[PDB]
RNA sequence: AAUUUGUUACAAUACACAUUUUUUGGCACCCAAAAUAGGACGGGAAGAGACUUUUAAAGUGAGACGUCGCGACCCUCGCAGGAGUCGUUCUUGACUUUUUGGUCGCUUGAUGUUUCUCUCUUCCCGUUC
């Protein structure tokens, strides 16, 4: 059923259920539960993070997250790791998040 | 207020002969136009100024002033420009 | 140089002298006039000033003199897709 | 929301380039609010006019994103 | 996210206790007990600080080789050396471990 | 008047073959059999193999995106 | 008055100069006749505000030096002004004319300041100083110009550049 | 939700906008858009050195930064201070926020 | 929006366009919407890598137009007042 | 005559692929859930371009394909 | 014997929107070059090598779009964004007419894109230890 039918709260209830009950549910039940996430961007850097909130955008607000990009010129590769203790994240540049054990 | 320019060298191009008119007549004072709308070139130049007195001193002065080869022949305009 | 005041936004500047970045590496210098919803903005007399390879190349870290190759298009309207940040230049008339 | 108006140029032939490489050639059919522009008799143009030309099918549709600039050569 | 009374069971101690000898990790929990407190923020900043890290799921303190724990442990005193000196004014050179201990003990 | 869906349409139920262009990022082009559309021409194709750009390998019956959507042709 | 910070930002900024760039300054209540007798100190008040022109024509300025770097500046009107030498390092980059009619610069003074350039300026005007009078001040303002488009409204002749470059060589 | 909201407490703090370019822009933040575009005001902005034996950076951020009109001639490295930046939205990447505010209470 | 209604005022005039694929096409504006796609008649048009050609009616999508070109004498139009 | 939506609603805990655009990378897993968009969650999933990958979330604009 | 309060209308700001036409990204990659304890670095000029052209003698990697410029055996009269009309009263509105440069060389203007392949010596001027 399309969006525009609905009314103002039945928004705020289909929200509430694709957060509940949907894929966004792998970072909701990570958000609960303390568990550390990685994150892919597009940038192709990923992060190490603790996702203090999150988003219908998929933007999400990480803290204590760990960035990990390496770079390689004619085949000479150096890896290089960047900390920062508070990180809004944006989330038109993620591709793939993945829940940790 | 306007000056209008005659008999000048018509070989020089447009805007370089603009620039030029600009520098001779920033001694006397401040030049509101640089070069004339229509452009016909050949002399027919409209060196616009703030002040009255500015461009009567040019014309004092500058009346048979070499620039480029031949002697520029200064004149007050007819009507008045459309900036002022 | 110029300083704008500290709460300024989009709206409460108008007939500024703007400096405009696009997402290839162009300016487009000028007056701003109207802009919209997603920030297409409308600028009078305005400038693309460009970036040279070779000018590039010297801006890569060692007085510096870039020749930016800029022409001149009055009146045009940008595309918000294309504006990436915008700088005050100059205060109005 | 709105229609694009191609309504003069249907039943003409039309060149049309998709993406930055390519040029696309053939009579429109139809066309919707995306711009998707759906034409017969398609042909791909190259820089060997009879020789690199290839056609594509008897029914092509084209997505409106992929769309640049679209000229009719006819009336 | 408990709305009726119940009781539960869970281990303050976790990993530390685990690797490191009993006396030495209730002293290195009442480190962390000051700490948190002078830790307003700053300890989802210092215990997070290493990503690598993660809790188990058991567990409740961060899983760890215990190095940066003895890291975080000195850096969360020095904010406990501070915002107990800070109050009665005190040079940190001035802090002896008489009044270290003072700070965590008193 | 021929809309491009309606046309698109004929290729579900006339069961004509279909090659299908992506974008030039990719380098791959899809062929198969057109069966079911939605609203953003994202389309499910069955018995489609990939070609890079005729060795390529059968896919199956796969849902393709709207949004690398070139070309649809018979 | 002494080219103070007050009086610069005094000065009218508005009317920008419609030939090229914009924001044509002159600084105090007017730098025609503004009488600054000492060199143009204080130029960091305007801090390369905006071919940027300055107009400091019918101005007492002795040397034609002190600014501070200022990237936009394309044109110096200087006219009326008793200029003597104008050597520097600043102003080097920027600038693409220079207006010196009516001042007191030597024809060896103006040589000397420049101290030579395998690029510079573009327009140049010395009319009215006592150089120009000088034998061969032509050839020598040429040679010491070094690249030049201008000297004094008519070019150096093309002809008379590559002679110049052969005597400078 | 709109976590964009959140942003909008943020004002009048140090940040880093972290931008796609990998342009980053240190500032003062002042009021953001509903769109996430960003306006800051004292901002000292660069582009970061890949080192990895002087690989090229990237040539579009670099003619963009001396186009801003504040990169200044005698900077070594490469980097401009200016102040009033206006950012889009859709340019930002990463937001680097300061280590001492409390999210709980900003989070609600 | 001002932007796109100055581009309706501007129908019938010569006007200049900067694709974003860039090309530049130079000619007269017949046609335009609110979705900024314009149609030009009698156009010259000049190739991203210089080569120019000409022709005479052309139709472009707004979401690659860059920049558009429109004859100064719009900007004192009443919608700015 | 399938349509994409309640082919998303079949493929639910079948072992599907995913082609992503860029590397040519496909993640093989057990589907989840999917979202209006077609976002999509993975369980005991595999990245192919070789690993084995306990969970998985994968953005709308990334996917390429979907197959079974 | 202008201020404040109430009501009505218009305009501007914030309460919206991840699915091909603007703001939840078709994203990213060519690769490689300085270390010492008189010395580097940039710019200009000259010579030579190797390149090109003609049948030993001539200048400096080569081949393609434009961009505004240095010459001219040419054209060209010479003083009016504005102009006219009507309404209206001492300069305003509504309705019509439509830009100098029109060209050629460049006996190397001057200068940016894009493909391919592989510098040393001498003088002059600035910066740094």
């Amino acid at each position: 059923r399309p969006k525009h039918e609905l009314s103002r709260a039945e928004l705020e209830e289909l929200e509430e259920f694709e957060f509940k009950h949907g894929p966004m549910s792998l970072i909701n039940d990570a958000m609960v539960t303390r568990t550390p996430v990685i994150i892919s961007l597009r940038n192709n850097h990923k992060i190490i993070a603790r996702v203090k909130a999150f988003d219908r955008h998929c933007n999400m607000v990480l803290e204590n997250v760990k960035e990990l990009w390496t770079e390689k010129k004619g085949k000479n590769v150096i890896n290089r790791e960047r900390f920062i203790s508070k990180l809004f994240l944006r989330g038109d540049s993620v591709i793939v998040v993945l829940k940790t054990p | 207020n306007t000056l209008y320019v005659s008999q000048l060298n018509e070989k020089i191009n447009m805007q370089r002969l603009r620039v030029n008119l600009f520098l001779l007549f920033a001694t006397f004072g401040e030049v509101l136009k640089v070069s004339m709308n229509f452009k016909k070139q050949r002399g027919q130049a409209f060196i616009t100024m703030r002040t009255i007195d500015q461009a009567s001193l040019a014309q004092i002065s500058l009346n048979g002033e070499r620039f480029f080869g031949k002697p520029l022949k200064v004149e007050f305009s007819k009507s008045e420009t459309k900036t002022l | 140089k110029i300083q704008v005041a500290h709460s300024s936004r989009l709206a409460n500047l108008i007939d500024y002298k703007l400096r405009v970045l696009t997402q290839d590496g162009r300016v487009y210098i000028g007056q701003l006039m109207a802009f919209d919803k997603h920030m297409n903005l409308v600028l009078n007399e305005c400038i693309e000033e460009r970036v040279p390879k070779t000018q590039l190349d010297k801006l890569r870290p060692r007085t510096l003199n870039i020749k930016v190759e800029k022409r001149v298009l009055g009146l045009t309207i940008l595309r918000g897709e294309q504006i990436l940040s915008t700088v005050v230049e100059d205060k109005p008339l | 929301v709105s229609t694009p108006e191609l309504k003069k140029y249907m039943d003409k032939k039309i060149l049309l380039n998709i993406n930055g490489s390519r040029k696309v050639a053939g009579i429109l059919r139809g066309y919707d609010i995306f711009l998707n522009v759906v034409l017969d008799d398609a042909m791909e143009i190259n820089g060997e006019d009879p020789a690199n030309n290839h056609q594509l099918g008897l029914q092509t549709v084209i997505r409106g994103n992929s769309i640049i600039s679209l000229e009719a050569l006819d009336a | 996210k408990a709305t009726e009374p119940q009781m539960v069971l869970f281990n303050i101690y976790d990993d530390w206790l685990d690797r490191i000898s009993s006396y030495t990790a209730f002293s290195r929990l009442t480190l962390l007990l000051r700490a948190l407190k002078t830790n307003e923020e700053s300890a989802k900043m210092i215990l997070l600080s290493d990503p690598t890290i993660t809790i188990k799921s058991y567990h409740l303190w961060p899983s760890f080789t215990d190095e940066q724990w003895i890291t975080i442990e000195s850096q969360m005193r020095d904010l406990i050396l501070t915002e107990y000196g800070r109050k009665y004014n005190v040079n940190i050179s001035a802090l002896t471990q008489t009044e270290i201990k003072d700070i965590i003990l008193g | 008047m021929v809309p491009p869906i309606n046309c698109i349409f004929n290729f579900l139920q006339q069961q004509t073959p279909v090659t299908i262009w992506l974008f030039e990022q990719i380098g791959i082009r899809i062929k198969g059999k057109i069966v079911g559309f939605d609203e953003f021409m994202n389309v499910v194709i069955d018995e489609a193999v990939e070609i890079p750009v005729e060795k390529g390998t059968p896919l199956g019956k796969i849902l393709l995106k709207g949004d690398n959507i070139t070309l649809i042709t018979s | 008055m002494k080219f103070t910070p007050s009086i610069v930002i005094d000065a009218p900024q508005y009317y920008v100069d419609h030939f090229n760039g914009k924001y044509n300054v002159d600084k105090c209540v007017i730098l025609r006749d503004l009488q600054l007798e000492t060199d143009s100190e204080s130029m960091p008040s305007s801090l390369k505000h905006l071919t940027h022109i300055l107009d400091l024509t019918n101005n007492d300025l002795i040397m034609i030096p002190d600014l501070s770097r200022r990237d936009d500046i394309h044109t110096l009107l200087l006219g009326r002004n008793n200029i003597v030498e104008v050597d520097g390092r600043l102003l080097p980059m920027n600038v693409q004319n220079l207006t010196l009619s009516n001042n007191s610069i030597r024809r060896f003074e103006d040589l000397q300041r420049l101290r030579r350039a395998p690029r510079t300026l573009k327009n140049l005007t010395l009319i009215g100083n006592q150089v120009c009078h000088l034998a061969n001040y032509r050839e020598h303002v040429l040679r010491l110009v070094p690249h030049l488009e201008t000297l004094d409204f008519q070019n150096v002749t093309a002809e008379e550049r590559k002679s110049a470059m052969s005597f400078p060589r | 939700m709109k976590l964009v909201n959140f942003l909008k407490k943020l004002r009048n703090e140090q940040v880093t906008i972290e931008l796609k370019n990998g342009t980053t822009v240190w500032g003062t933040l002042q009021s953001v858009s509903p769109q996430m575009n960003a306006i800051l005001t004292d901002v000292k902005l660069t582009l970061p050195q890949p080192r990895l034996n002087k690989l090229n950076s990237n040539g579009i951020a670099m003619a963009s930064l001396y186009l801003t009109g504040g990169q200044q001639p005698t900077a070594s490295d490469n980097i401009a201070s200016l102040q009033y930046i206006n950012i889009r939205g859709n340019t930002i990447r990463q937001i680097i926020l300061p280590d001492s505010l409390n999210l709980d209470s900003l989070l609600v | 929006g001002i932007p796109v209604k100055l581009l309706n005022e501007a129908q019938g005039h010569i006007v200049s366009l900067e694709l974003t694929t860039g090309a530049t096409y130079r000619g007269k504006l017949v046609e335009s919407e609110d979705s900024m796609n314009v149609q030009l008649r009698d156009v010259i048009a000049t190739e991203p890598q210089g080569a120019v050609t000409h022709m005479d009616q052309i139709f472009v999508r707004g979401s690659q137009i860059k920049f558009i070109v429109v004859p100064d004498l719009l900007k004192n139009a009443p919608l700015f007042k | 005559p399938v349509n994409p939506k309640p082919f998303l609603k079949g493929l639910v805990n079948h072992r599907v692929g995913v082609k992503l655009k860029f590397n040519s990378t496909e993640y093989r897993g057990t589907l989840v859930s999917t979202d209006n968009y077609f976002n999509l969650q993975l369980n005991e999933a595999e990245e192919f371009v070789h690993g084995t990958l306990g969970e998985i979330f994968i953005r709308c604009n990334n996917v390429l394909y979907i197959r079974e």
